[PDB]
C-alpha cells in the first residue's frame, strides 16, 4: 500500500521580507512566479550569508 | 574533614525566608526580622529573575550591624548558580593595570552570561575489543577496529586514521566505558567496567567499577555552554586571551571590540543562538567610589546589557571621593535619582536573640538560657558581632574546662578577656600618652 | 583563524528555511523508525542547498542532479540499493527516467511540487514499483500562505 | 529584548516644517530643545561644517541623554555615533588627550568598496615546490583549476592540516587558509574518522565578491599603528609583547587621511562625517578642554554634542576657578547651547503613561494619577522604576493591572532620595561619617 501526506511549514524572517519584496515589485506575472518559488526553496538561492573579513 | 569554606560572617543565610506572596517569615532560612527590607529584596529578587529591564540600581542604605550584606548573600543564595552574581568591593575599583571605568565595565560584563545550547551524537559503551594494525616501519595508513557494547547493543565500528590516533593517544583499553562525539572526535573515559588481567605487575591498585551504559549506542544529547561577557570580550581582545581570563592582565579593552561583541550577541539572540542571562552586580561599600565612578555608573546603568546593581552603604551626609561636596550616602544626587533605596530597621531584643540562637545552631554552640539572655544583653549594649564573636570564644572557654553547655560564667570569662570597641577607647583615654599619635 | 575569518553558521541554513526545519525532523523521525528516504526537488541550486543541510546533520547522502553521466547512474543504483547507510537520495523530478529502479528506500519526501502531477507520479513509482516490500510514505511540504498552495491546488 | 532606560525614543518627532509635535516617536516635551536638535540633525546631514560643538544644558531628568539618542535615531545606523563618557578618559595606557582623538577619529567613517578573491574547492593535489612553494589542484561541481600558492600559504595550509580529498577556503587578498572539513564524498569510507565533512562547492573554484565595508578612521589608524596583516614573526612578536594601546601620531593620521583622501578619489570610498557625543563633560579636566579647543578647531572633527547638569561649578583639574556648567568659558564660546527644562506634571503623567507602555504595563488611571502625583514630588526617575515593582506585585496578588493600592505599598518599601535624606538627617549619630 502507499499512503500521501501534505506538511505545512512556516516561513522565515528572511524568506518572508523576499516574498513581501517580490509581491511589491509585482505592482511579468511569470518571472514573480518563478522568484517566488525560489524564496519559498530557500532565500539562499539568491544570496549567501557573506564570509566576513577585515578590510 | 573540613572543606574549604569554613563557617564565616553569614554561613547561615541560605536565602531571604519569603512565602509566595514575597511576605518575610519571622525566622526562616537564617533571616530574623528586617521585613520591610527582606520584602523589598524579594521584590528586587523578582525582577532579576524576570529579567527584562536592564540596568536597575537598588541601595541598601542602613547603620552598620544593620543586616545589608546579609539581605545580600540572601538574595545571591535565593538566585542560584544558575544566574550570575559578581559579587565585588568598592575599593577593587582602583586598579594599576586598568582605568576605573574599565574595572567597572569589567564587572558589570561578569553579571551577564551568554548561554549557548546545541544537541549532538554521542557514543557512549563499554569497549569490549579494540584492534589497531600499523605499518612496522615508515609512514603508512594505520587500519583498525572497535567494538563498543551496552546492556541492548553492541556495535563493530570501523576506524578511520585520526580516531586511530585519538584512542592511541588515550591509551583506550578493553573494559573502559568510553564517550565519543562524532563531529570532534573527542573521547573522554569514564571508569573501567571490569579489573585489568591479575598477572601483570606494576599495575597499582584497581579502583572500583562503573556499570555498563544502557540503552542505544549513539545517543543525541544536549551540551550546554555559559560563558560571560567578559569571558568572551577577554578572550576577543586578544590571541592570549584565554590566559588573560586567569592571569588578569587584560589591560584596557577597545571599545570596538565591546561593540562588536554586543552586535554580535544580539544577532544570537535574535536567531535562537544563544540566550542571556542577566545577573547581579553588588558593590559592597559603594561610597569608596570616586566621582569619575559614580558618573560612569550613571551611563553605564543605560545599556540594553546593563545588569541588575545592588549597592550597600551605611554613610550618612557624606563628602564624595574625590570631591569637596557632601551627598547624602556619600553618593551625589545624579545616581540617587537612579536608584531605589532600601531602608534597614534596627534589631530589637528579641531580633538579636533569635540571630544568637540561629548563629550557635551553624556553629554547632549549645548554650544555656540565661547565656542567652547575657549574651543578648551585651549585644544590645555593645554590637551584634561582638556577641557573635563572644559565642565561639565562649564555647572554646567552655570547651577548655571539660565542659558541654555554655554557661554564664563563660560569656563573663570572655568578656573579660577581650574588648569591644567602647571599652578599648575608655582603655585607651585612660593611657592617652602612652600610644603615639593623638 | 578565528580571529581572522569568520563564516556564517551551519545552523543559519536551517534557520532560514522552515521547510529545512520541518524536513530535519520529519528525517530525524524517518532515521530513528528506520527507513530510507528519496527526496524530490525541481531545482539543482536547492539540491546543493539540501546537501549542505544534509551535511550539516549528518545524514549520508548520495546525489542524481540531471547532469550525471548514464554510466554512473547505474552504479549509483546500486550502491544506493547495495548499501544500507545512505541515509537519503536526493533527485530531480524532471530527471532518471523510467528504467531507474529504486525499490531499496521506503520513504518518498517532496521537496517542492511539480505542476503537473505525472512527473510527481513517477517520481513516486520509481520507489512504489513492483518488487518492493514495504510500505510506501509520500510526504509533501507545502508552505502556507504561498504560491505552493496554488501549485498544490492545480496539481 | 532586554528594555533599557530609552527604549521608547524612537526620534525627535518633528513635523515637516521642523516644528516639535507635543507627544511623538516617544518625547513629551522639550519642544525648543527638539527643534534645535532638528537643526543638528540637518547640519549633520549636510556633512559640510567640522568640529560644530553643541551642549545639551540642563538639570538631570531633563532628558539631555534622550535628546542625543533621538538625534542618534534620526540619522541612521550609517551615521556614526560614538557615545562616550567624561570619566572615561583617564586611562592609565595613553593620554588623555590620545583617548579624545581617537574617540574623534572613532566619530568619522568611510564606506569602502572591496573585491574579495576567492579560492574554494577540494583539494586533490599539494605538491610541494621547492622556501617551498605549493602547487595545489582544486575541484568544484563546475570545474578544475591548478594553482601555485607562497610558501606562506602552503605553511597556513600545513597548519591546517590540508590533505587530499578536504574541502578548504581560501582569501587570496588576506592569504587566510580555512580548511572546512573532509569531502562529503568519504563520508561513508569508515563509521568512526572524527571528521566534519562537508559538500563540494557548487561554485568556481576562483571567484570575485565585491562588497561594502563599514569602516572609521579609528579603525584604519590603529591598522597601520599595531599592524598584524604581514602575518609574519614580528607582527605577532609584537601583538605578544606590546598589547597595550600608544599614542598614535600626527603622521600616521596624516598618512591614513591622505590613504582615505586618495580612497574617495578613486571612487570606491564614500566619507561619513558622524557624531561625537560626551555625556558628562564635566567630569573632563582643563586639560581635556584645552585640547578640544584646538580639536574642535580641526578641519577633520565631527561634530560633537556635550551634556551637562552642573550649575556653577568648580572646573576639575582647577583649584578654585569656577565656571557656568562646570565648562571654561572658552569652550562656551565656541558651542551652541541647547536648554532643556523641568517638566510640568502632565507631561511627567505622559512620561510615565509612554514607559509603562514601553514595559508592556497596564496601569490604572487611579493609579497613573498617584505615580504622577508621587513624581510631582521625589523625581520622575523614582516614579517610573516603581512601575515594574508594581507590576511585579499587581502579578502576585493575580492582578493583570497596576491599582494605586500597588503602587501604595510599593512606595512604602522603596524609599526616594529625599525621604532617605530625611532619615539620614534624623539619625545622623547612628551613620558612620
Ligand atoms: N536579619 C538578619 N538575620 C540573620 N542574620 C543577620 C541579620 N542581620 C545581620 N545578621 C548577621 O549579623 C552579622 C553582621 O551583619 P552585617 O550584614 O555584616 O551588617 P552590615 O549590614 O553592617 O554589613 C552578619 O554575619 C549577618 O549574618
Ligand atoms: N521628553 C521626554 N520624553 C520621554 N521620556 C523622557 C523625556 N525626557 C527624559 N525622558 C526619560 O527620563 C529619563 C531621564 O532622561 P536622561 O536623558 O537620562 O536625563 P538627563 O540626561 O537630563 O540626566 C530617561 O530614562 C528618559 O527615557
Ligand atoms: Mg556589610
Amino acid at each position: 500500500k502507499k499512503y500521501e501526506h501534505v506538511i505545512r511549514c512556516r516561513l522565515s524572517k528572511r524568506q518572508r521580507c523576499l516574498y513581501d519584496d517580490f509581491m511589491a515589485q509585482t505592482t511579468s506575472v511569470i518571472n514573480i512566479l518563478m522568484q517566488l518559488r525560489k524564496v519559498c526553496n530557500h532565500p539562499n538561492l539568491f544570496d549567501p550569508r557573506p564570509v566576513t573579513s577585515p578590510f | 574533614v573540613t572543606r574549604i569554606e569554613r563557617i564565616g560572617a553569614h554561613s547561615h543565610i541560605r536565602g531571604l525566608g519569603l512565602d509566595d506572596a514575597l511576605e518575610p517569615r519571622q525566622a526562616s532560612q537564617g533571616m530574623v526580622g528586617q521585613l520591610a527590607a527582606r520584602r523589598a529584596a524579594g521584590v528586587v529578587l523578582e525582577m532579576i529573575r524576570e529579567g527584562k529591564i536592564a540596568g536597575r540600581a537598588v541601595l541598601i542604605a542602613g547603620q552598620p550591624g544593620t543586616g545589608k550584606t546579609a539581605i545580600a548573600m540572601g538574595m545571591a543564595q535565593a538566585l542560584g548558580p544558575d544566574t550570575p552574581f559578581t559579587a565585588i568591593a568598592g575599593s577593587e575599583i582602583f586598579s594599576l593595570e586598568m582605568s576605573k571605568t574599565e574595572a567597572l565595565t569589567q564587572a558589570f560584563r561578569r553579571s551577564i552570561g551568554v548561554r549557548i545550547k546545541e544537541e549532538t551524537e554521542i557514543i557512549e559503551g563499554e569497549v569490549v575489543e579494540i584492534q589497531i594494525d600499523r605499518p612496522a616501519t615508515g609512514t603508512g595508513s594505520k587500519v583498525g577496529k572497535l567494538t563498543l557494547k551496552t546492556t541492548e547493543m553492541e556495535t563493530i565500528y570501523d576506524l578511520g586514521t585520526k580516531m586511530i590516533e585519538s584512542l592511541t593517544k588515550d591509551k583506550v583499553q578493553a573494559g573502559d566505558v568510553i564517550t565519543i562525539d562524532k563531529a570532534t572526535g573527542k573521547i573522554s573515559k569514564l571508569g573501567r567496567s571490569f579489573t585489568r588481567a591479575r598477572d601483570y605487575d606494576a599495575m597499582g591498585s584497581q579502583t572500583k567499577f562503573v556499570q555498563c551504559p544502557d540503552g542505544e549506542l549513539q545517543k543525541r544529547k544536549e551540551v550546554v555552554h555559559t560563558v560571560s561577557l567578559h569571558e568572551i570580550d577577554v578572550i576577543n581582545s586578544r590571541t592570549q586571551g584565554f590566559l588573560a581570563l586567569f592571569s588578569g592582565d587584560t589591560g584596557e579593552i577597545k571599545s570596538e571590540v565591546r561593540e562588536q561583541i554586543n552586535a554580535k550577541v544580539a544577532e544570537w539572540r535574535e536567531e535562537g543562538k544563544a540566550e542571556i542571562i542577566p545577573g547581579v552586580l553588588f558593590i559592597d561599600e559603594v561610597h569608596m567610589l570616586d566621582i569619575e565612578s559614580f558618573s560612569f555608573l550613571n551611563r553605564a546603568l543605560e545599556s540594553d546589557m546593563a545588569p541588575v546593581l545592588i549597592m550597600a552603604t551605611n554613610r550618612g551626609i557624606t563628602r564624595i571621593r574625590g570631591t569637596s561636596y557632601q551627598s547624602p550616602h556619600g553618593i551625589p544626587i545624579d545616581l540617587l535619582d537612579r536608584l531605589l533605596i532600601v531602608s534597614t530597621t534596627p534589631y530589637s531584643e528579641k531580633d538579636t536573640k533569635q540571630i544568637l540562637r540561629i548563629r550557635c545552631e551553624e556553629e554547632d554552640v549549645e548554650m544555656s538560657e540565661d547565656a542567652y539572655t547575657v549574651l543578648t544583653r551585651i549585644g544590645l549594649e555593645t554590637s551584634l558581632r561582638y556577641a557573635i564573636q563572644l559565642i565561639t570564644a565562649a564555647s572554646l572557654v567552655c570547651r577548655k574546662r571539660k565542659g558541654t553547655e555554655v554557661q554564664v560564667d563563660d560569656i563573663k570569662r570572655v568578656y573579660s578577656l577581650f574588648l569591644d570597641e567602647s571599652r578599648s577607647t575608655q582603655y585607651m583615654k585612660e593611657y592617652q600618652d602612652a600610644f603615639l599619635f593623638n | 583563524c578565528n580571529m581572522r575569518t569568520q563564516f556564517p553558521d551551519l545552523r543559519l541554513i536551517q534557520y532560514d528555511c522552515g521547510k529545512l526545519q520541518t524536513l530535519a525532523v520529519l528525517l530525524r523521525q524517518l532515521k530513528a523508525e528506520g527507513h530510507r528516504v528519496l527526496i524530490f526537488t525541481q531545482m539543482t541550486r536547492m539540491l546543493d542547498v539540501l546537501e549542505q543541510f544534509l551535511t550539516y546533520h549528518g545524514h549520508l547522502y548520495l546525489r542524481l542532479d540531471g547532469s550525471t553521466r548514464v554510466e554512473q547512474r547505474q552504479a549509483l543504483m546500486e550502491r544506493f540499493n547495495a548499501d544500507k547507510r545512505i541515509f537519503c537520495f536526493i533527485l530531480s523530478t524532471r530527471s532518471g527516467g523510467v528504467g531507474v529502479n529504486l525499490t531499496g528506500a521506503d520513504t518518498v519526501v517532496f521537496y517542492d511540487s511539480d505542476w503537473n502531477p505525472t512527473m510527481d507520479a513517477q517520481a513516486q513509482d520509481r520507489c512504489h514499483r513492483i518488487g518492493q516490500t514495504r510500505d510506501v510514505h509520500i510526504y509533501r511540504l507545502i508552505s502556507e500562505r504561498t504560491v505552493e498552495e496554488n501549485i498544490l491546488k492545480k496539481a | 529584548q532586554r528594555i533599557a532606560s530609552h527604549s521608547h525614543v524612537k526620534g525627535l518627532g518633528l513635523d515637516e516644517s521642523g516644528l516639535a509635535k507635543q507627544a511623538a516617536s516617544g518625547l513629551v516635551g522639550q519642544e525648543n530643545a527638539r527643534e534645535a536638535c532638528g537643526v543638528i540633525v540637518e547640519l549633520i546631514k549636510s556633512k559640510k561644517m567640522a568640529g560644530r560643538a553643541v551642549l545639551l544644558a540642563g538639570p538631570p531628568g531633563t532628558g539631555k541623554t534622550a535628546l542625543a539618542l533621538a538625534i542618534a535615531q534620526e540619522l541612521g545606523s550609517k551615521v556614526p555615533f560614538c557615545p562616550m563618557v567624561g570619566s572615561e578618559v583617564y586611562s592609565t595606557e595613553i593620554k588623555k588627550t590620545e583617548v579624545l582623538m581617537e574617540n574623534f577619529r572613532r566619530a568619522i567613517g568611510l564606506r569602502i568598496k572591496e573585491t574579495k578573491e576567492v579560492y574554494e574547492g577540494e583539494v586533490t593535489e599539494l605538491t610541494p615546490c621547492e622556501i617551498s612553494h605549493v602547487i595545489i589542484g582544486l575541484k568544484t561541481a563546475k570545474g578544475t583549476k591548478q594553482l601555485k600558492l607562497d610558501p606562506s600559504i602552503f605553511e597556513s595550509l600545513q597548519k591546517e592540516r590540508v590533505e587530499a580529498g578536504d574541502v578548504i577556503y581560501i582569501e587570496a587578498n588576506s592569504g587566510a587558509v580555512k580548511r572546512q572539513g573532509r569531502c562529503d564524498t568519504y563520508a561513508t569510507e569508515f563509521d568512526l574518522e572524527a571528521e566534519e565533512y562537508v559538500p563540494l562547492p557548487k561554485g568556481d573554484v576562483h571567484k570575485k565578491k565585491e562588497i561594502i565595508q563599514d569602516v572609521t578612521l579609528h579603525d584604519l589608524d590603529v591598522a597601520n599603528a599595531r599592524p598584524q596583516g604581514g602575518q609574519d614573526i614580528l607582527s605577532m612578536m609584537g601583538q605578544l609583547m606590546k598589547p597595550k594601546k600608544t599614542e598614535i601620531t600626527d603622521k600616521l593620521r596624516g598618512e591614513i587621511n591622505k590613504v582615505v583622501n586618495k580612497y574617495i578619489d578613486q571612487g570606491i570610498a564614500e566619507l561619513v562625517p558622524g557624531v561625537l557625543f560626551v555625556d558628562e563633560v564635566h567630569m573632563l579636566d582643563i586639560e581635556c578642554f584645552t585640547y578640544l579647543h584646538r580639536a574642535l578647531e580641526s578641519s577633520i572633527a565631527p561634530i560633537v554634542i556635550f551634556a551637562s547638569n552642573r550649575g556653577n561649578c568648580v572646573i576639575r583639574g582647577t583649584e578654585d576657578i569656577t565656571s557656568p556648567h562646570g565648562i571654561p568659558l572658552d569652550l562656551l564660546d565656541r558651542v551652541m547651547i541647547i536648554r532643556t527644562m523641568l517638566y510640568t506634571p502632565q507631561e511627567m503623567k505622559q512620561i510615565i503613561k509612554i514607559r509603562a507602555q514601553t514595559e508592556g504595563i497596564n496601569i490604572s488611571e487611579e493609579a497613573l494619577n498617584h505615580l504622577g502625583e508621587i513624581g510631582t514630588k521625589t523625581t520622575l526617575r523614582y516614579s517610573v522604576q516603581l512601575l515594574t515593582p508594581a507590576n511585579l506585585l499587581a502579578k502576585i496578588n493575580g492582578k493583570d493591572s497596576i491599582e494605586k493600592e500597588h503602587v501604595e505599598e510599593i512606595s512604602e518599601l522603596f524609599y526616594d532620595a529625599k525621604s532617605s535624606a530625611k532619615i539620614l538627617a534624623d539619625q545622623q549619630d547612628k551613620y558612620m561619617k
